[PDB]
Parts: C-alpha cells; sequence; structure tokens
C-alpha cells in the first residue's frame, strides 16, 4: 500500500534541515555533460519517487498526517518547485530553471548566510532578500558539487555540474537492507539520461556478508578447470580425483587440528582465501612423483613393484619435503606481527601446507600403485599433443635459452634495477591512508566504494567536514598500571581486564610535585593556550584556587597540606565544583577518580597541545616521539613514580601502521633466511646457492615493484603477500637446482640441457594450474578474492620466468669441479 | 615401509579416510561455528606498548560511575548520603 498524499499541498513549508544522517544518492547524467534541463531533472525526481517511494517504508519521520511521507524528497526538484510556488515537482514550466539559475549566479559570490529560523523573516542581516528561506545556501553546501558557480569561470559562460545528490527524508541505517536487496542491485541505472553512480544507505558493512555466498561460484569452477587440467598430464582420472580429495581433506583436517587442538578459538576472515592458495599449491606436488614413477617404470620394468616404489620414494620425498617446509615457513613466519588476523592465518595455512604434504607423501603411492590396473581421432590428437610437448620442452626451449645467453642477462638485469629503484626510493609503498570505519572492502566500481572514496570529496559538506581542525589532546594517569590480561597470543578478540597499583597522593611532597609538573607543562612549546577550561585541566590549581575562603573544616592554609584536611576537602570541594559551571561530568573528565570506599585511586590530568589531528605518519611520530621523550622525565617522589610512565591521546591509526611497518619486515627477513638455509642445505654448492640467491631477490623486486606500480596500498593482506611471494619463489629454483647437479655430463653447456628437458615439463605445469586457478577470481565482487588472484597470477608467471631464464643463462659459468660444499 | 604401500595399498588407504572423516565429524560437532558478520573484528595490534595503554584506556571508560558500589572507578558518589 503506502499510498498516501504527499508533503506539497501548496504549502509553503518544509520538514527539517538535510543533514548527513539521512541517505544520499548521486546521480551523473550521461556524456552530455550537463543536468540543467528539465528531462534531467523530472526524470531524476521520478526515478526517486518510483524505486524508493514504492517499497513499504515504516521508518519515517512522520511530522505530518501523511503517513508514508515527512519530506517530499529533499531534492533540486523540490527546491525548484518552492520557487514559483509549484506544489507538484512534475509541474515545472522551464523558465523557472532561468530564474533560479540567474538567481544562483547573481548569490553564488557571496559564498554566506547559515538559516533563517523565522518564517519569512531573517534574524540577522543579510546581504540579498531576495533569497527565499534557506533555498541558495542549502542548493549549493548540500546538493551540487564545487564544479558549479565558480569564480574561476568568466561570465556568460554556462557550468556543467556532471554530478548531484539527492537525499531521501527516510534515515539511513541497516534497515534499508530489504530496501537494497530487491529494488537496487539487480538493476543496472535508471534510463539513459539519469545514472545512480554513488549509494550511501549505510549499509556497507553489514550486507556484506551476503555477498560472500553468493560469490562462491568462482572458487568452484575453479577446481573444475584444475581437474580438467591434471586430466591432460596424468590421463587416469583416478588420480586427479584422489589427489583433489586430498586436497579437501588435508583442508579439513587442518581446521580440526586448528580448532580443538591448539585450542584457540577466533576464525578471521582471510583465511577463507587460504584455499585458493592451497589449489595452486598442492597439485604441484603430484606433478613431481607420479612424472618420477613413470621415470622408475621406464628403467627397471622387470623388477617388483616393492622396489620401484622404495625408488621413487627415495627420489621424491627430499624435493617434496623441501618445497613444501620453505612454503610452510614462510607462512608461520608471520606469527611474529602484532595484530591478530595474520597471526591467526599464518598458523592455519601453514598447518594446511604441512599436512597436505604429510598426505601426499603417505596417500598418493598407496592410490598410484593401487593403480595397477570412433576413438582413433580422439587417441591419436593425445600422442600429437605429448609428442609436441616433448619435442617442445627437450630440444625448442634449450635451445631457445641458451642460442642466444646474453641478451636475458642485460634484459633482467634491467628488469631488476628497475624493480628495486621503484620500490626504494621514487615511489615507495604507502601507508593506509582511510579511516578504519571505512576500508575498501567491495570491488572498485560497486556503488558504495564510488560514494566512500570519490564523491566525498567534491560535496561542500564533505570538503569542509575534511576541514575539522580538531587538536590533539594529551593526557596523564597515576592510577593503574598498563597490562594486558585476556589471551594476547593467538588472541580472542575479547580479552580485557582492568586493575591497580600501590600509590599514595597524600604525601604533600606529591602534591607540590605536581603542582611543579603542571607549571613545567605549560611552558613547554607543544602547548596551546585556551584561557577558558577551568576543570577540564589540572585539578589541583583550581582546587587550590577555590580553598581561599575563611570561617567554614579548614581554609587558609599553605599549599603542602597535612593530607587529613587534603583527603576530606576533595570531596567536600568537588560538590560545590560542580555548582558553578560544568555541572555535567562523564568517565573522560579530568576529574580525580574514587572507588567503592571513597578514597582517591585515580588521577588523571588532560591537556591540549598545537599539533593537529592528521592522518600521515611522520607528523604523528614526530608528535609521540618528542612527547613521550619530554614526559619521561619524571624523577619523582617513590610514590607515583611507579606505573607514571603513561600518556595516551587519540592515536589508533599510528598504532596500526607502525604495527604493518614493523611486521612486514620482521616477516620478509625471517622467511628470506629460512629460504636461503634451505637451499644452501639442499644444493650442496655455493655458487649454484649464490644463482638462486640472486634469482629470488630479483623476482621478488620485480613482483612487488609491479605490485606498486598498478597502485597497492598495505592494508592487512599485502602484509602477508609480501611474504609468501619469497617463500613461492624458491619452488623452482630448488628443482632447477637439484635436477642440473647429479647429471652424467662434466662439460658446462652440457648437463644444463639435461636437468631444463627433465624438469621443465612439471615447472612449466605446475605454473599453468597455478595460473590458471588464481585467473578465475577476477570477476568478483568482494576484493580480496581480486588481489588474491592478481597476486597469484603475478608473482607465479615472474617467478618461473625468471628461474628458467636468468637461472639457466647463469648456470652455465659453473666449472666442472666446483666448490662442491664442506666435507660432511 | 616401502614394503607395507606394496602389498597392502587398501588399509593405508583406509585408515587414512577414518582419521579424515572423524576429524571432520568432531571439527563440525564440537566447536562453535564462526561467525563472518563484521569485516574488521581483527585489525587492532595488542602489546606493543602503545595498544596496552589504549586498551587499559578504555576499560577505565567501560568501568564508569554508577548509583552504589560501582565495583568501578567512580567519582563523589559514594558521599552522598547527608542529603
Ligand atoms: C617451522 C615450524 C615447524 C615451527 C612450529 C610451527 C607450529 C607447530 C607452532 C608455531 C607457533 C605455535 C603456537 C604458539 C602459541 C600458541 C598459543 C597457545 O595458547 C594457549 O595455550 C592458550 C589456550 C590454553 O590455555 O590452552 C597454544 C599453542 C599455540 C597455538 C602454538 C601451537 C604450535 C605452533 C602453531
Ligand atoms: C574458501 C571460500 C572462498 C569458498 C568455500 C567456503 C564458503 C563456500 C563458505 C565458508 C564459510 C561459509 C559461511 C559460514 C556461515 C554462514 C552464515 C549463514 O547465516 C545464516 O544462515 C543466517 C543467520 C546468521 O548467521 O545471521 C549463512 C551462510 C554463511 C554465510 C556461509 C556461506 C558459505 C561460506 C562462506
Ligand atoms: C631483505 C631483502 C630480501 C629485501 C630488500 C630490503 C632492502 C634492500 C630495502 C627494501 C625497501 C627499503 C626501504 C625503502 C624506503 C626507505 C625510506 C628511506 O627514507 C626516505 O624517506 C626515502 C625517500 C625520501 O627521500 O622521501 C630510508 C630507507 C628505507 C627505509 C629503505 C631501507 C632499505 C629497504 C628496507
Ligand atoms: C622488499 C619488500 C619487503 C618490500 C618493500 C617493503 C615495503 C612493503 C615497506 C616496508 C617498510 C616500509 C617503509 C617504512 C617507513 C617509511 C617511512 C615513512 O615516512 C614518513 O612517514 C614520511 C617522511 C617524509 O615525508 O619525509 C614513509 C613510508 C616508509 C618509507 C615505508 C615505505 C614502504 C616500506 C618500504
Ligand atoms: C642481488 C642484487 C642484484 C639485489 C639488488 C642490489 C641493489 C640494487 C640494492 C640492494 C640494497 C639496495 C639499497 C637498500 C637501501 C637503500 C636506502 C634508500 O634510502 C636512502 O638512501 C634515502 C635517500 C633519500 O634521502 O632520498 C635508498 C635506496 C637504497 C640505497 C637501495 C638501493 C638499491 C640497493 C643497493
Ligand atoms: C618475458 C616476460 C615474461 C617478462 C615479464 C612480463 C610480465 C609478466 C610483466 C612484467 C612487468 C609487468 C608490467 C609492470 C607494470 C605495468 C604498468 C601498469 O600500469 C598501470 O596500471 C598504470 C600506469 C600508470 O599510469 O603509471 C599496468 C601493468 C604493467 C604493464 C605490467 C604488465 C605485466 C608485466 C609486463
Ligand atoms: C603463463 C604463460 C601462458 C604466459 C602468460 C602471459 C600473459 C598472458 C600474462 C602474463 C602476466 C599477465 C598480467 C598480470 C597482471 C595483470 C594485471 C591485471 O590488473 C587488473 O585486472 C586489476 C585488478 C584490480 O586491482 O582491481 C590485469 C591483467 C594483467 C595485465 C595480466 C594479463 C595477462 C598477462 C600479461
Ligand atoms: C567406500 C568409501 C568409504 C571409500 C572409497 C575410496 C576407496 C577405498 C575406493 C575408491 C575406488 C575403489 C576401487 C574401485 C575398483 C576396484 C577394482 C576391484 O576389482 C575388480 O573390479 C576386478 C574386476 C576384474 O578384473 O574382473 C577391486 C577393488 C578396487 C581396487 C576398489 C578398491 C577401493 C577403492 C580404491
Ligand atoms: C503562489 O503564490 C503567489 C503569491 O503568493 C500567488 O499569486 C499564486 O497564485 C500562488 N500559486 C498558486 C498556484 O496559487
Ligand atoms: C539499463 O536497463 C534498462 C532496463 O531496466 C534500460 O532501459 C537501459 O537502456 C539500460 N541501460 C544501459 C546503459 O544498458
Ligand atoms: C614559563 O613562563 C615563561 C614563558 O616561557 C618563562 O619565562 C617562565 O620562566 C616559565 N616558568 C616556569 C615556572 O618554568
Ligand atoms: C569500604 O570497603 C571495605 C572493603 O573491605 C568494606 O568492608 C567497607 O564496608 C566499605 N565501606 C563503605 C562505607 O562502603
Amino acid at each position: 500500500g503506502s499510498e498516501v498524499d504527499w508533503n506539497f499541498h501548496k504549502d509553503s513549508f518544509f520538514c527539517d534541515v538535510p543533514s548527513d544522517r539521512y541517505s544520499r544518492v548521486v546521480f551523473t547524467s550521461s556524456g552530455g555533460e550537463t543536468l540543467w534541463n528539465l528531462p534531467a531533472i523530472k526524470s531524476m525526481c521520478n526515478v526517486d519517487n518510483s524505486r524508493i517511494r514504492s517499497h513499504p517504508q515504516f521508518g519515517d519521520l512522520c511530522q505530518r498526517t501523511t503517513a508514508a511521507s515527512c519530506c517530499p524528497s529533499w531534492t533540486l526538484g523540490n527546491y525548484i518547485a518552492i520557487l514559483n510556488n509549484r506544489s507538484s515537482c512534475q509541474k515545472i514550466v522551464e523558465r523557472d530553471v532561468s530564474h533560479t539559475l540567474k538567481l544562483l549566479r547573481t548569490c553564488a559570490k557571496h559564498y554566506d548566510m547559515a538559516a533563517r529560523r523565522k518564517d519569512q523573516l531573517k534574524c540577522t542581516n543579510v546581504p540579498r532578500k531576495c533569497t527565499k528561506y534557506n533555498a541558495v545556501y542549502q542548493i549549493l553546501h548540500y546538493l551540487v558539487d564545487k564544479d558549479f558557480m565558480t569564480p574561476k569561470t568568466a561570465d556568460y559562460a554556462t557550468p556543467a555540474l556532471k554530478y548531484s545528490m539527492l537525499f531521501s527524508p527516510t534515515e539511513k541505517g541497516e534497515s534499508m537492507m530489504n530496501i537494497y536487496l530487491d529494488n537496487f542491485e539487480n538493476w543496472n541505472s535508471s534510463d539513459g539520461v539519469t545514472t545512480i553512480t554513488g549509494i550511501e544507505f549505510g549499509i556497507k558493512h553489514s550486507l556484506f556478508q551476503d555477498y560472500l555466498l553468493m560469490d562462491t561460484v568462482y572458487p568452484a569452477i575453479a577446481i573444475v578447470i584444475v581437474l580438467l587440467v591434471m586430466c591432460v598430464y596424468t590421463k587416469s582420472m583416478f588420480i586427479t580425483l584422489m589427489t583433489m580429495f586430498a586436497i579437501i581433506s588435508s583442508l579439513i583436517v587442518s581446521y580440526f587440528l586448528y580448532r580443538v587442538v591448539f585450542h584457540f578459538e577466533f576464525f578471521p576472515f582471510m583465511n577463507l582465501t587460504a584455499l585458493i592458495i592451497l589449489v595452486g599449491i598442492g597439485a604441484n606436488n603430484a606433478f613431481v612423483l607420479c612424472d618420477v614413477w613413470n621415470y622408475t617404470k621406464f628403467d627397471k620394468p622387470h623388477a617388483e613393484t616393492s622396489e620401484t616404489v622404495s625408488i621413487t620414494l627415495q627420489h621424491a620425498a627430499l624435493s617434496m619435503f623441501v618445497t613444501s617446509f620453505t612454503t610452510a615457513a614462510a607462512f608461520y613466519a608471520n606469527y611474529v606481527s602484532n595484530i591478530t588476523a595474520i597471526r591467526c592465518f599464518g598458523v592455519y595455512a601453514g598447518t594446511a601446507i604441512l599436512v597436505n604434504y604429510v598426505l601426499m607423501v603417505t596417500w598418493l603411492p598407496a592410490v598410484v600403485v593401487l593403480h595397477e590396473r570412433a576413438c582413433q581421432k580422439c587417441h591419436k590428437v593425445l600422442f600429437a599433443i605429448s609428442e609436441a610437448s616433448r619435442i617442445f620442452f627437450e630440444k625448442v626451449l634449450p635451445c631457445i635459452v641458451i642460442k642466444f645467453r646474453y641478451l636475458w642477462l642485460f634484459w633482467f638485469l634491467a628488469l631488476t634495477v628497475g624493480g628495486a629503484y621503484i620500490v626504494c626510493i621514487n615511489p615507495k609503498m604507502k601507508l593506509p591512508s582511510l579511516e578504519l570505519s571505512e576500508f575498501q572492502v567491495f570491488r572498485s566500481s560497486h556503488p558504495f566504494e564510488r560514494y566512500d572514496a570519490e564523491y566525498k570529496k567534491l560535496f561542500m559538506f564533505e570538503r569542509v567536514h575534511h576541514g575539522e581542525e580538531l587538536h590533539m589532546p594529551i593526557t596523564v594517569i597515576w592510577g593503574v598500571s598498563p597490562e594486558d590480561n585476556g589471551n594476547p597470543l593467538n588472541p580472542k578478540s575479547k580479552g580485557k581486564l582492568t586493575l591497580d597499583s600501590s600509590f599514595n597522593i597524600a604525601s604533600p611532597a606529591s602534591q607540590a610535585w605536581i603542582l611543579h609538573f603542571c607549571q613545567k607543562l605549560r611552558n613547554q612549546t607543544f602547548f596551546y593556550q585556551t584561557d577558558e577550561q577551568d576543570f577540564t585541566s589540572c585539578f589541583i590549581e583550581t582546587f587550590k584556587q577555590w580553598m581561599e575562603n575563611q570561617d567554614c573544616c579548614c581554609s587558609h592554609w599553605s599549599f603542602p597540606y597535612k593530607q587529613e584536611i587534603f583527603e576530606l576537602c576533595i570531596k567536600r570541594a568537588i560538590m560545590e565544583l560542580e555548582r558553578s559551571t560544568g555541572y555535567h561530568l562523564d568517565s573522560k573528565t579530568p576529574g580525580p577518580r574514587f572507588d567503592i570506599n571513597d578514597t582517591i585511586r585515580a588521577v588523571v590530568l588532560e591537556f591540549q597541545s598545537t599539533y593537529l589531528f592528521t592522518l600521515a605518519y611522520e607528523k604523528m611520530h614526530q608528535f609521540y616521539k618528542e612527547v613521550d621523550s619530554w614526559i619521561s622525565s619524571e624523577l619523582s617522589s617513590a610514590p607515583e613514580g611507579l606505573s607514571n610512565g603513561w600518556f595516551v591521546s587519540n592515536l589508533e591509526f599510528y598504532d596500526l601502521q607502525d604495527s604493518l611497518s614493523d611486521g612486514t619486515l620482521i616477516a620478509m627477513g625471517l622467511s628470506v633466511a629460512v629460504a636461503f638455509s634451505v637451499m644452501l642445505l639442499t644444493t650442496w654448492n655455493i655458487i649454484i646457492s649464490l644463482y638462486a640467491i640472486i634469482s629470488i631477490a630479483g623476482t621478488i623486486f620485480v613482483t612487488v615493484g609491479s605490485l606498486v606500480l598498478l597502485g597497492w596500498e598495505l592494508n592487512v593482506l599485502e602484509s602477508v603477500t609480501i611474504s609468501v611471494a619469497v617463500g613461492l619463489s624458491v619452488n623452482f629454483a630448488v628443482h632447477y637446482g637439484v635436477a642440473y647437479r647429479l647429471a652424467p655430463d662434466p662439460d658446462r653447456e652440457g648437463k644444463v640441457i639435461f636437468s631444463l628437458s627433465r624438469v621443465g615439463s612439471a615447472m612449466a605445469m605446475a605454473a599453468l594450474t597455478t595460473f590458471v586457478a588464481g585467473a578465475m577470481m577476477m570477476p568478483s565482487t568482494v576484493l580480496a578474492y581480486t588481489q588474491l588472484g592478481t597476486f597469484m597470477m603475478l608473482i607465479m608467471c615472474i617467478s618461473w620466468a625468471f628461474a628458467t631464464f636468468f637461472f639457466q643463462c647463469m648456470c652455465r659459468c659453473l666449472g666442472p669441479q666446483g666448490t662442491c660444499g664442506q666435507i660432511p | 615401509y616401502a614394503a607395507l604401500i606394496a602389498d597392502w595399498p587398501v588399509v593405508v588407504l583406509g585408515m587414512c579416510t577414518m582419521f579424515i572423516v572423524v576429524c571432520a565429524l568432531v571439527g563440525v560437532l564440537v566447536p562453535e561455528l564462526p561467525d563472518f558478520s563484521d569485516p574488521l573484528l581483527g585489525f587492532e595490534p595488542r602489546g606493543t606498548a602503545i595498544g596496552q595503554r589504549l586498551v587499559t584506556w578504555n576499560n577505565m571508560v567501560k568501568n564508569t560511575g554508577y548509583k552504589a558500589t560501582l565495583a568501578n572507578y567512580p567519582f563523589k558518589y559514594a558521599d552522598e548520603q547527608a542529603s
């Protein structure tokens, strides 16, 4: 139903003032790049009263008798209709358009009045009386963006105002989800003259969950594709099905081991993405075992199966464990970060990879030994595929990589130095620059992220909102000691508890010292004078000033009282200090704290400062560092010197940024150390280890440089990606290094073609399968999937190319006698 | 165990699925299922010499004054019995 009349009943009234609390839609018209035309305004108001004035809305102001309309719409069309007092917004005569154009032209130079509350009357002096009741000010400050009516353009020029806004009389909140879940999500936009771009119903995070469930078809499809490709490599559907089931069961048992055995109970979001990663990892192990199997079954076919199994385990387990353990340590290295989500994702993914390795070692030989048990063209095409792959990865690829052998060196060195310069000096990666309230958690084209990132800086009532200029306060506390109690390690996000200390303020020396501290702090440079706060500061000062009376019990004494006057007169004084001004004080007031017993337990002072609140890193770091360095000067009496070192402002974003900037580097260091150690221990030849380290550094620098060039911050994902990349790099270097060694050929140019022809198929298959398993996430809605897919593609296609070319064209300098490592 | 996976594949392939299925059943029965409602439930440092103080100063506010026996840090309240 929802059928009643609207507010415009030939009444020049209006519900309220357009505030920030309501719901906003943002309109751009078309390539026409103009909105001042009856079709645009009428279609905008019509799509308004169609897509939002149809569904039953029980949340409204209800200021009049109309049950389904309190304010008309709060749009440009209404503000035109209030001129020439045409009631229905549908009835416009295309002349009031010119009227308001001329009016905004002649009045925009004065932008400057807040409001005229009295009906048909102005409270304070205004430059012009030709303006209606708050028409021009409201229509300039709220509805139309900045490009309209600028003093930069000359006279006789007509502006464009490609963007406009439109409010809604209802109050934004979670209740809009229904409205959004049926009427807004499916259809594209309005007709070709008006197109909605940004929406601010306020359900960006509460509705998030739903999209998750609606976008799990892209993971599933991915799995399917993988299966197909594996059928091409190993022709038996049995092995493919059983290894995919092994991967799934590995994830399941890893969850079980994660939840109850390790016993810590919190499941973050990013853990889901883990699955995708492992889909492009576990399969690799198969492509190492199966292949080797055939080789052994091609060397001594008449032998007993048990011997072939023992030999293939002997020849595969070492490399499988090397690569799996390297990636697992690279994941577990995130257990040194101070955040919670990554500190759990690390452990989960690490346990997953380790269990997957164990299953690939045990379950897989079982199924491969238990696999002892018109189509002419369908078989000939596969035979030709095998022949082509063999002739390619045996004769063509080594020729291509070894005949040129010099262009690759210079080319990849240039790419490496470019990546190094682009990650280190000029466009270094930037810390996050968005408030914790609104992270970009959707696709960068969703109607929510548009309004939350781009359009929140074109409209006046948001730009001047960005012009807050709120100073930063400092506080000091002497009551409690800083200590955390509830599940620090592998936390719960629900662990907190307060406590106490043992100090006395009754000592007169402590009183004098507090007064001296305040006087001193009133001297430094990071201070801001207001001359207006009486109690919202040191309480001792105003208390002393208040105790100058006489004949009332104590009065007219010195500064260091005998504390028997003091303990009682604090309470005697505050009950009248509440009388004069500041009648209310609520749990964040510099007043001292009490207990069940009326003694004092916590003392809290507060001051303003000259540094302005911001979101950059260097400014806040300077503030914190210098001010804490000064506050560290305590040298005070025995009491209140312990549990003294207190300082806290509204600086949490800075904490997040610092924790990121330290965790990422520590994780990178640990992971690269483990990688180099494993490579050295598995190669037993120092020059090959040096070449592998150079290749790892090259691929890391190139991938991080391409990521930063494409434009990426460090929110919480890249903090894990930067460490995962250096663990996923060495996967190919280890194989190419093991295969290069133990080859029946002493010379340099020889024994390279051997290793390359022997493991190029496996490396290319692993690269392609991870590439295609990450390339099925690009079209999606939630952002994490897109980030992870792009990173996966860009890391695999780079690491394979380097570890093949820049390594083989380097490992041919080695001498046949070489180093052979130390003597075990 | 080369001989073990040589003449006895089925036992080694069945013990694995026994372990896997008991693991899945325990994991789906015992622990409380995750929520997935707030996408930023974790992003807050813990124990970094500037997160401890924030946590403590926020716990100081939640334990505000009550009309009687706040078990907390109130103002003057406990001595209003004169009226
Ligand atoms: C390179 C690899 C092989 C090193 C070992 C990796 C894991 C086996 C380790 C790394 C960090 C360890 C964790 C470090 C700290 C904790 C918190 C700890 O928490 C509690 O005891 C609180 C709950 C309770 O009271 O039971 C439980 C064990 C756990 C998860 C540990 C489980 C074993 C973990 C995951
Ligand atoms: C690895 C990922 C990328 C894909 C494979 C896993 C997903 C298909 C699963 C993992 C967790 C599942 C979620 C776990 C819990 C819920 C809550 C559940 O809530 C309700 O039924 C409504 C009531 C409420 O919980 O408030 C709806 C399904 C959903 C979102 C599930 C949807 C399917 C999810 C995202
Ligand atoms: C450990 C290996 C495997 C990876 C490479 C690590 C280091 C060789 C590099 C990579 C990024 C570098 C940092 C990139 C940027 C800066 C900022 C720079 O200070 C600036 O303000 C520079 C830019 C400017 O002048 O504005 C001081 C060096 C530092 C910390 C660099 C220190 C050296 C770092 C850690
Ligand atoms: C080789 C791998 C590990 C990737 C490279 C590391 C980056 C992902 C991170 C880790 C440390 C970060 C740096 C940590 C500290 C700073 C100082 C910070 O300084 C300021 O706040 C501004 C100073 C000024 O403007 O003069 C600017 C960002 C920067 C260079 C960061 C840039 C991005 C870095 C190099
Ligand atoms: C195996 C090899 C090929 C890896 C790459 C070797 C070099 C190209 C890298 C390794 C260490 C890097 C350096 C690590 C740290 C820094 C400090 C960083 O910050 C400053 O010196 C500040 C300059 C400023 O104030 O603007 C500038 C880049 C630089 C010299 C880096 C330049 C590139 C270097 C020499
Ligand atoms: C022989 C081959 C295998 C070497 C590796 C080539 C590709 C795997 C990579 C390496 C460098 C990458 C490029 C690094 C940087 C950019 C710029 C980037 O530009 C932007 O997104 C905005 C540019 C700007 O406006 O500054 C687009 C992707 C692109 C071309 C990347 C595309 C993929 C490239 C070519
Ligand atoms: C593995 C073999 C078959 C060689 C494959 C070579 C190309 C087909 C690959 C190599 C690197 C790929 C690129 C790696 C990364 C990107 C960035 C990617 O960026 C986005 O889509 C932005 C997503 C976002 O951040 O929202 C677009 C595709 C592109 C250029 C990829 C296109 C396909 C490329 C050029
Ligand atoms: C039953 C559930 C709980 C687990 C299923 C997984 C495995 C235990 C199954 C899947 C496929 C099964 C195999 C499917 C077919 C056969 C062939 C069967 O022998 C014949 O059919 C011979 C026919 C002939 O040559 O005359 C012997 C059992 C075996 C190996 C089965 C053994 C058990 C396997 C590996
Ligand atoms: C609008 O107001 C003017 C003057 O107040 C009046 O002359 C005109 O008739 C009104 N419009 C209508 C439709 O009555
Ligand atoms: C969007 O769909 C509507 C139908 O709901 C159609 O009228 C309009 O032309 C479409 N616009 C575009 C750009 O496809
Ligand atoms: C603080 O006030 C002025 C201005 O800095 C200075 O001259 C004076 O000596 C200082 N007083 C104290 C007690 O530090
Ligand atoms: C003060 O606290 C003590 C705690 O031991 C308690 O016994 C006493 O009753 C309290 N006094 C008042 C007036 O609440």
